[PDB]
RNA sequence: GGAAACUCAAAGAGUGCUAUGCGGAGUGCGC
C-alpha cells in the first residue's frame, strides 16, 4: 500500500504547522482524516478526476486557511517553515499524478495549466514548457494546444521566434484545419504591425509589408484544397464527369468561403496596407484550379468576386470627399464590369447601388453622383 | 497605443474550458450459435 | 538501450518511450515471456508519450501504402521530428525500436541523429505492444482498432489489385 | 436435392452435423440467402415471429480444414469466439466456411498473394462482414502489420516450399502466445523427391525448432493424398 | 574516488553520468533546416528583413508615465529579459 | 505482364509440345476449353497448357482463375496450329490438360516439365 | 421427500482492475 507512504509523506509540514502556534493537534488530525479518505479514494481502484479535482480544491482551501491563520495569530505574511512550500507543492504533484494517470480530459489539463500559469509569479517557464511539449505529444491533432500555448507564451514572453516554430509545428502536425492557419496568419499581421509601430516609435524618438501573409495565405490555399478533396471521396478516388467536376468545384466553393473570411476579417487590420494585400488576394483567387471560376461556372461567386474587387477600392467612410475624388476608378471599374456581364450585370449593378446607399451641401453633389448612380 | 490596445487576439477554447460549469441533466431507470431447442 | 519506439496502427502513429529496459540474455526465458503477456507488468516497461491519429480514412490507406513499401511519410515524419531529441556529434545516438528492416534505412536518411533497431528484443515488445494495443492508450484516441482495419484492409486489398468500380 | 435432414451440434462449436440418410457437414452462415460457392445449403425454420435461417455444407473434398474435421481432429484452434489469420487463403472454398465458424463477433484475416483470386476473394469478402482480406505476398509480413491485430489461431494453407519460413515469421509477427497454429502440409509441392512422412518429420521439426509445439497430426487419408494436419500450440515461453 | 566509493552506502550502480541530450521540444526547429514547403518560403521572407535582435537592441535603447509603458508593451522577448538583467543589475547595485 | 503472363519460351515451348503428343497418343489427355475446366474441376489435372494467339484471348483467359485456385501450373504458347499438330489432330486447339495418372509411361516427364515451368513462375 | 432468495456459511475456478515512484533567479564551471 503505497498510501501509507504518500500519508507518512506529508507529516513534517504539520508537525512543524503544529509546534509552531496555528494550528492544535485536535483538528490537524481532523485534517489528516480528510487527507487519508482522499488519498484512498485517489490511488484506489476505479478513482476519476473529480476525485483528484476535489481532492485539490480541499487543498488549496487548507492553503488558504493556513495563510488566513498565518497572518492573524502570528501577523506576518509567512513563518518561513517547510509548510508553506509544502502544500503547494504537493498540489502540483497530486496534478502530476492526476495527468499521468488520466491524461485524456484537457479540463484537467487545462486547470493544471491555469493553476501554474497563476503560480507563475513564482515558477518558471522551465515548468511550463515541460508540460506543454509533453501535453503537445500527447494531443498533436487538437488545435487548441497550440493556439493556447502560443497565446501564452506570445502574450506574456512574447517569443516571436518560438511562437513562428509551434505554429509551423501545429501546421505541420494537421495542415488540414481552417483555424490554425486562421490564426497564424492573425499572429503574422499582429507581430507584423506591432514592429511597423515599434518602428515609429523609434521614428518618433529619435520590405516588410504582408508578404508572409501571402505566402502562408497561398500554402494555406493549396493544402486546404488538398485536405478537403481528400476528406472527400474517402477510400477511391471517383472517375466520372460530374462527381468529378461537383467535387472540384465543391471544393473551390468551401475553399473561396474561406478566403471571403480571410478579406473579412483581415480588414480589422488598418495600420498595414489592407487594400494592396486584399488585392493580392483576390489576385492570387483569379487564376483557378482546373475550374475557373470567373468565365464559366461558380458564377456567384465570379459575381461577388466582381463586387469584392470595386469595393476593395470603394472602402471609404461616411465622410467621402476622397470618394467623391476617387471614385472615378469606381465608376470605370463599374462600367467595364457591366459590359461583360449579362444578368451579374443587373445582380451587380443593384449590388453597388446598395453599397452606395450603404455610403449615403456636401450631400448636394454626393445627391448628384447618387442620382448619377441611379 | 490605443491601436496595439484595440489589436485582434489569438482565439482558444482553453480557460473556458477550465473554467465553465456542469449544468444538464440525469434521467432515471439468443446467442449465435445456440439450436432451438424443441 | 532502445530508448523509444514507434508503433504503426490503423487510426495512427503511435511513439512510446521505454522506462524500464527489457532483460538482454534471458529474454528466451518463460518468466520474462510471461511479462509481456501480463499487462500489469507490461506497462512497467513502456510508456505512451505520443499519438498523432490520421486525419482522413484516405492518408489511412496512403500511410499503409507508404509502410508496406517501406517509405517514410510526412506524418510519421512528424511524429519522429516531435519525439525523438536531437543528439550531440557522435556520442549517444538516440534509439527508435520499429518493426522492419526497411523501413530502418530510410528513416535513417531521414534523420542522421537516430539509430534505428529490429532485433528478437524489438519485435518482442513491439509485439507485446500489438497484444495490449487499445488498452495502454487509455481512450486517447478517435477510433476503434478492429473495425478501422477492417475499412483499411479493404481499401489496402481493392487498391492493391485494381478492383474496378463500373 | 430437397429432402429433410436433422441438426445437430458437432464436438468443436460452430460446426454442425446434418444428419440425414447419408450425413453431411454444415455450418451457420452469416450471408443468408446466397451460396458463394456451389455448395449446397439446408434451410431450417426457428420459430415471436419465425426465421429463416440457413447451413452452408462444407466439402471435404473441396477444403482441407473439412477433411481434417470428418477425419478427427481431437481438437482446433478455430472456436466461435477466436480469430484467425488464414494464410494462403485462395477463394470463398474454405475461408467462408472459417468465416462463418467464427462467427459475427470475431475476424478472420485472410491473405493472399495472386490478383485474380484476390479480387474474386474481395467480392465475396463484400458479403460478409467478418473478414479481412490481405493482397500481399505471405513471405513479408511487415508490409501487412499494419492491419491486423493480434490474432489467436493461424491456419496456413499455403503450397510452397518455404512453409516453415513463411509460419515462422507470420507468428512470431502476429500470432498470441499460447496460440494455435494448423498446417496443411503437401508433401508433393514441398519436395517431390523424398517421401510423405519424411517431409512431414522434416517440417514438424522445423516447427518445433521454431518452438511451435505439434500436439498433433493427421493424414486426411480417405480424402486427399499425402497431406498432413499438424495442430500445434505457439509456446513461446517454457517449449518443455 | 575508489576510497570515497567503499565508503559509500549505496550505489545506484551507472555511476559514470548518463550524457543525456537535450529532450525534444516543440519549442525550437531541431535540424536547422527547412522542413517544408511553408517553412521554406517563410524563411527565404524572412531572411532578407529580420532581426538578429540588433533592431531589438536599438529599441531598447531607451531613457512621462506613459511613453516607458507603450515602449515596455512594443518590447520584445530578448530584449525584455535582457532589459530585467540589467534593471536587476541596476537594483541590486542602487538598493540594499 | 499483357494477359496472357506464362509465355514459354522456344526450347520449353518444345518440350512441353512433345509431352503432350506422348500424353495424347497415351490418351492422357483432354483438350479444348471446356473439357480443360471441366477435368480441371473434376481435379484430374496435372497443368494445362493454353494457346496465346486464340481469337481474342478472353476464352481461354478464364482458365487461370480456376486453376491458380486449385493449385494446377499453366503455361501459355504462342500458336493454335502448333498445340493443335501436337495435340495429333485436325483442327486447332486452344487448351489442353493432362489428366493425372499413376499407370502413366510419362510420368518423369510430365514431373520435369512441371518442375521447369514452376519455376518460371 | 423435490423447488423459490437479496436465506447465510465454506471452499474452487474464470473474467476483469493499473497491480502502478529551501524557491525565483542571478553568479563561474558541465558540450
Amino acid at each position: 500500500s503505497k498510501t501509507r507512504y504518500y500519508l507518512e509523506q506529508c507529516i513534517p509540514e504539520m508537525d512543524d504547522l503544529v509546534e509552531k502556534g496555528l494550528f492544535t493537534k485536535n483538528e490537524v488530525s481532523l485534517i489528516m482524516k480528510k487527507r487519508t479518505d482522499f488519498e484512498h479514494r485517489l490511488n484506489s481502484r476505479g478513482s476519476s478526476i473529480n476525485d483528484y479535482i476535489k481532492y485539490i480544491n480541499y487543498e488549496s482551501n487548507v492553503n488558504k486557511l493556513r495563510a488566513k491563520r498565518c497572518k492573524r495569530i502570528l501577523q506576518v505574511k509567512k513563518t518561513n517553515s517547510l509548510s508553506d512550500w509544502s502544500i503547494q507543492q504537493r498540489i502540483g504533484f497530486i496534478y502530476q499524478r492526476g495527468t499521468n494517470k488520466f491524461p485524456q480530459d484537457l479540463k484537467f489539463w487545462a486547470m493544471y495549466l491555469n493553476y501554474m500559469k497563476a503560480r507563475g509569479n513564482q515558477t518558471s517557464y522551465k515548468k511550463i514548457h515541460n508540460i506543454y511539449n509533453q501535453l503537445l505529444k500527447l494531443h498533436p491533432t487538437n488545435v487548441d494546444i497550440w493556439i493556447s500555448c502560443a497565446k501564452y507564451e506570445y502574450e506574456v514572453h512574447a517569443n516571436f521566434k518560438s511562437c513562428r516554430n509551434i505554429f509551423q509545428n501545429g501546421l505541420r502536425f494537421n495542415p488540414d484545419v481552417p483555424k490554425l492557419w486562421y490564426e497564424y496568419v492573425k499572429f503574422e499581421l499582429n507581430f507584423i504591425t506591432k514592429l511597423i509601430n515599434r518602428r515609429k516609435v523609434m521614428g518618433l524618438i529619435n520590405a516588410l509589408r504582408g508578404d508572409i501573409a501571402l505566402t502562408i495565405f497561398d500554402v494555406c490555399m493549396k493544402t486546404l484544397g488538398k485536405h478537403y478533396i481528400n476528406k472527400h471521396k474517402g477510400y477511391y478516388a471517383i472517375s466520372d464527369s460530374k462527381m468529378n467536376i461537383e467535387l472540384n468545384k465543391e471544393t473551390l466553393n468551401y475553399l473561396f468561403s474561406e478566403s471571403l473570411r480571410y478579406i473579412k476579417l483581415f480588414d480589422e487590420f488598418l495600420d498595414l496596407e489592407r487594400d494592396y494585400l486584399i488585392n493580392h488576394v483576390l489576385q492570387f483567387w483569379k487564376n483557378d484550379m482546373y475550374d475557373l471560376s470567373l468565365r464559366k461556372d461558380l458564377p456567384e461567386l465570379y459575381l461577388k468576386t466582381v463586387m469584392i474587387d470595386i469595393t476593395l477600392n470603394i472602402r471609404y467612410m461616411p465622410v467621402e470627399k476622397l470618394d467623391i475624388d476617387q471614385l472615378q476608378l469606381s465608376v470605370k471599374k463599374y462600367f467595364a464590369y457591366i459590359s461583360k456581364l449579362d444578368s451579374a450585370s443587373v445582380k451587380s449593378l443593384k449590388n453597388e447601388y446598395r453599397s452606395y446607399l450603404q455610403d449615403n451641401a456636401e450631400d448636394d453633389p454626393r445627391y448628384k453622383i447618387l442620382d448619377l448612380i441611379i | 497605443e490605443t491601436n496595439l490596445k484595440k489589436l485582434p487576439k489569438l482565439e482558444t477554447g482553453f480557460d473556458a474550458l477550465a473554467n465553465k460549469k456542469k449544468k444538464k441533466n440525469v434521467l432515471p431507470s439468443n446467442d449465435w450459435f445456440t439450436l432451438p431447442k424443441p | 538501450p532502445i530508448e523509444y519506439l514507434l508503433f504503426e496502427e490503423p487510426t495512427g502513429y503511435a511513439v512510446f518511450k521505454v522506462k524500464l529496459q527489457q532483460d538482454d540474455i534471458g529474454s528466451r526465458l518463460k518468466e520474462v515471456q510471461e511479462q509481456i503477456n501480463d499487462f500489469g507488468a507490461f506497462t512497467k516497461l513502456i510508456e505512451l508519450v505520443s499519438f498523432a491519429p490520421f486525419k482522413g480514412a484516405a492518408e489511412a490507406l496512403e500511410n499503409a501504402n507508404d509502410i508496406s513499401e517501406g517509405l517514410v511519410s510526412e506524418s510519421l515524419k512528424a511524429i519522429l521530428d516531435l519525439n525523438l531529441p536531437k543528439a550531440s556529434s557522435k556520442k549517444k545516438n538516440i534509439t527508435l525500436a520499429i518493426s522492419d528492416k526497411n523501413l530502418g534505412p530510410s528513416i535513417k536518411e531521414e534523420f542522421p541523429y537516430v539509430d534505428c533497431i529490429s532485433n528478437e528484443l524489438a519485435q518482442d515488445l513491439i509485439r507485446g505492444v500489438r497484444l495490449h494495443g487499445e488498452k495502454l492508450f487509455k481512450g486517447l484516441q478517435s477510433g476503434d482498432l478492429e473495425r478501422a482495419q477492417l475499412g483499411l484492409g479493404h481499401a489496402y486489398s481493392r487498391a492493391k489489385v485494381k478492383f474496378s468500380v463500373q | 436435392g430437397g429432402a429433410k435432414v436433422v441438426i445437430e451440434p458437432h464436438r468443436h462449436a460452430g460446426v454442425y452435423i446434418a444428419r440425414g440418410k447419408e450425413d453431411l457437414l454444415v455450418t451457420k452462415n452469416m450471408a443468408p440467402g446466397e451460396s458463394v460457392y456451389g455448395e449446397k445449403r439446408i434451410s431450417v425454420e426457428e420459430p415471436v415471429p419465425p426465421t429463416k435461417v440457413e447451413y452452408r455444407v462444407w466439402n471435404p473434398f473441396r477444403s482441407k480444414l473439412a477433411a481434417g474435421i470428418m477425419g478427427g481432429l481431437d481438437e482446433l484452434f478455430i472456436a466461435p469466439g477466436k480469430k484467425v489469420l488464414y494464410l494462403g487463403a485462395a477463394s470463398g472454398t474454405s475461408v467462408s466456411h472459417v468465416s462463418d465458424v467464427v462467427g459475427p463477433e470475431g475476424v478472420v484475416y485472410a491473405v493472399e498473394f495472386s490478383h485474380r483470386p484476390g479480387r474474386e476473394l474481395i467480392s465475396m469478402a463484400k458479403k460478409r462482414p467478418n473478414i479481412i482480406p490481405i493482397i500481399e505476398d505471405a513471405r513479408h509480413p511487415q508490409k501487412y502489420r499494419m492491419l491486423i491485430g493480434m490474432v489467436d489461431c493461424v491456419f496456413a494453407d499455403v503450397a510452397q516450399p518455404d512453409q516453415a519460413r513463411i509460419i515462422a515469421l507470420n507468428s512470431h509477427m502476429f500470432l498470441k502466445d499460447q496460440g494455435g497454429v494448423v498446417i496443411s502440409i503437401k508433401a508433393n509441392c514441398i519436395d517431390s523427391t523424398v517421401d510423405a512422412e519424411t517431409v512431414f518429420a522434416r517440417e514438424v521439426q522445423k516447427l518445433r525448432e521454431e518452438r511451435i509445439k505439434p500436439l498433433e497430426q493427421l493424414t486426411l487419408e480417405p480424402y486427399e493424398r499425402d497431406h498432413c494436419i499438424v495442430v500445434g500450440r505457439y509456446m513461446r515461453s517454457g517449449l518443455k | 574516488i575508489v576510497q570515497q566509493n567503499r565508503r559509500a552506502d549505496h550505489l545506484i550502480f551507472p555511476l559514470n553520468k548518463p550524457t543525456e541530450h537535450n529532450h525534444a521540444s516543440a519549442f525550437t526547429r531541431t535540424q536547422d533546416v527547412p522542413q517544408t514547403e511553408l517553412q521554406e518560403k517563410v524563411d527565404q521572407v524572412l531572411q532578407e528583413s529580420n532581426l538578429a535582435n540588433p533592431e531589438k537592441d536599438s529599441k531598447f535603447e531607451e531613457l512621462r508615465t506613459t511613453e516607458m509603458r507603450l515602449m515596455r508593451e512594443l518590447m520584445f522577448r530578448e530584449e525584455r529579459k535582457a532589459r530585467r538583467l540589467k534593471k536587476i543589475k541596476s537594483k541590486t547595485y542602487r538598493k540594499i | 505482364n499483357p494477359k496472357a503472363f506464362p509465355l514459354a519460351d522456344a526450347a520449353l515451348t518444345q518440350q512441353i509440345l512433345d509431352v503432350v503428343q506422348q500424353a495424347a497418343n497415351l490418351r492422357q489427355l483432354k483438350k479444348g476449353a471446356n473439357e480443360a475446366t471441366k477435368t480441371l474441376n473434376r481435379g484430374i489435372s496435372e497443368f494445362i497448357i493454353m494457346a496465346a494467339d486464340c481469337e481474342p484471348i478472353e476464352i481461354l483467359l478464364h482458365l487461370p482463375l480456376l486453376c491458380e485456385d486449385k493449385n494446377v501450373p499453366y503455361v501459355f504458347v504462342p500458336s493454335r496450329v502448333a498445340l493443335g499438330r501436337a495435340c495429333g489432330v485436325s483442327r486447332p486447339v486452344i487448351a489442353a490438360s493432362i489428366t493425372t495418372n499413376d499407370a502413366s509411361a510419362i510420368k518423369t516427364q510430365i514431373y520435369a516439365v512441371k518442375d521447369k515451368i514452376e519455376t518460371l513462375l
